[PDB]
């Protein structure tokens, strides 16, 4: 939520760059769905970056 | 008595010198007020709500 | 994520409200918007103070009316009705019927049910 | 869902003292309102000051039966607790 409200208010281009670590328990599913990549692409598409 | 007379003269001429530049310093103070509104945390809260 | 599909109807009224809103959001600089925001806040504080004064006045008035109603002792009012008046939870008809009930039978604790929220009006492709 | 009832109580008592004009030692958690000098038209203004300070809305049916400071505190805490849902 903080990332979204920052990107929409235009204040993102002047913040200090961040590092964030996303962990998700092991992937041994029959599927190749990965919710890290999906969540970050949803963040980048909701804000149109 | 004499040195405070010279000080009184410099004080009167300081009155004049302060008043002759009063429009310039007036616009300067207005600009200072203007650009002071736009670096608070209040303006940041407004930007995030918008 | 929770938008009711009625706030996403494309109608002829909304494609003009789009222009009003796009002016306010993209065609006006944020600094003037900020100044207007401050002014509107101050105005709303004054208006709220006025409304609170009026609500207390209404409480005395109806506490006085219940006296005529009962003819005798009753002088209290209802705090429930005061709080409901402050949060805009009464329709005007409910206020009138409460006033009448007070004037005729005292009975300060009999309250109209409550107002329900107004649904969004829709016509057709029009609005 | 979990409210620090202690903080709510201190703030209630401070608001009550500032509204009535009596000092904070006299406001006890079991003190009724009638003896602190409160008369109907002011057991309401106290409710409005409370809501205005805490930024919440009071449940009216229970708000009809507020007569001691502890009931005020418990009403406010049950309101703050039920905020998300
Ligand atoms: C009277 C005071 C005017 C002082 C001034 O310098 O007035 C000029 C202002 C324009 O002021 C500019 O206003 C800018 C406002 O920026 C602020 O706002 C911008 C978004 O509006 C950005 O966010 C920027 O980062 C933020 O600081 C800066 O203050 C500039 O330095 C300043 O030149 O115009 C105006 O009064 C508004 C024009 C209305 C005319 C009708
Ligand atoms: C004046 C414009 C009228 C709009 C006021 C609405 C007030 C209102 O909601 O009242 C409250 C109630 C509406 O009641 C609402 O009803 C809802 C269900 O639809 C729910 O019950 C809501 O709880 C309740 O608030 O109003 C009335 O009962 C009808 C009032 C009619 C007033 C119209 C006057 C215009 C007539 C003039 C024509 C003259 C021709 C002769
Ligand atoms: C040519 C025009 C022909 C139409 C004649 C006008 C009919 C009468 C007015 C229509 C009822 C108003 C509906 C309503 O209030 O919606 C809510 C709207 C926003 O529209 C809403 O705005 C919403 C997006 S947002 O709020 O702007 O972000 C959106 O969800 C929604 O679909 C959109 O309707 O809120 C407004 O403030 C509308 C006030 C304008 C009223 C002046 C009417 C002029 C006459």
């Amino acid at each position: 939520g903080s990332l979204v409200c920052q990107i929409y208010s235009g204040l993102f281009n002047k913040q200090i760059s961040k590092n964030i670590l996303l962990v998700n328990p092991k992937t041994t599913s029959n599927n190749l769905v990965d919710y890290n990549v999906l969540l970050i692409q949803a963040l980048a598409g909701e804000t149109e970056m | 008595p004499l040195t405070r007379a010279v000080l009184a003269v410099v004080r009167v001429r300081e009155l004049l010198r302060a008043l002759l530049l009063l429009p310039f310093s007036a616009v300067g103070g207005a600009v200072a007020a203007w650009q002071g509104l736009f670096n608070s945390q209040r303006y940041e809260n407004f930007l995030m709500s918008e | 994520t929770d938008i009711p599909w009625a706030e996403k109807r494309w109608t002829l009224f909304s494609t003009v409200w789009y222009l009003v809103q796009q002016l306010r959001f993209v065609g006006t600089p944020p600094a003037l918007r900020y100044v207007a925001f401050l002014g509107w806040r101050a105005l709303m504080f004054q208006v709220y103070a006025a409304h609170k004064a009026l609500v207390l006045w209404q409480c005395k008035l109806d506490a006085g009316l219940a006296r005529i109603g009962s003819g005798g002792a009753t002088a209290t009012f209802s705090k429930t009705m005061a709080l409901r008046r402050l949060h805009w939870r009464n329709s005007p008809l409910a206020e009138a019927l409460y006033a009448l009930n007070l004037y005729k039978t005292g009975r300060v604790h009999l309250l109209p049910p409550v107002a329900k929220p107004i649904p969004r009006p829709t016509f057709f492709w029009l609005f | 869902a979990a409210v620090d009832k202690a903080k709510v109580l201190e703030d209630v008592r401070s608001i009550i003292s500032t509204q009535l004009g009596t000092e904070l030692e006299k406001v006890a958690p079991e003190a009724k309102f009638v003896d602190l000098g409160a008369d109907s038209l002011d057991t309401v203004e106290i409710m409005m000051a409370l809501e205005e300070k805490f930024e919440i809305a009071l449940e009216e049916e229970g708000a009809e039966k507020i007569a001691t400071v502890q009931d005020a505190a418990d009403m406010i805490a049950a309101q703050i607790a039920a905020k998300g849902n």
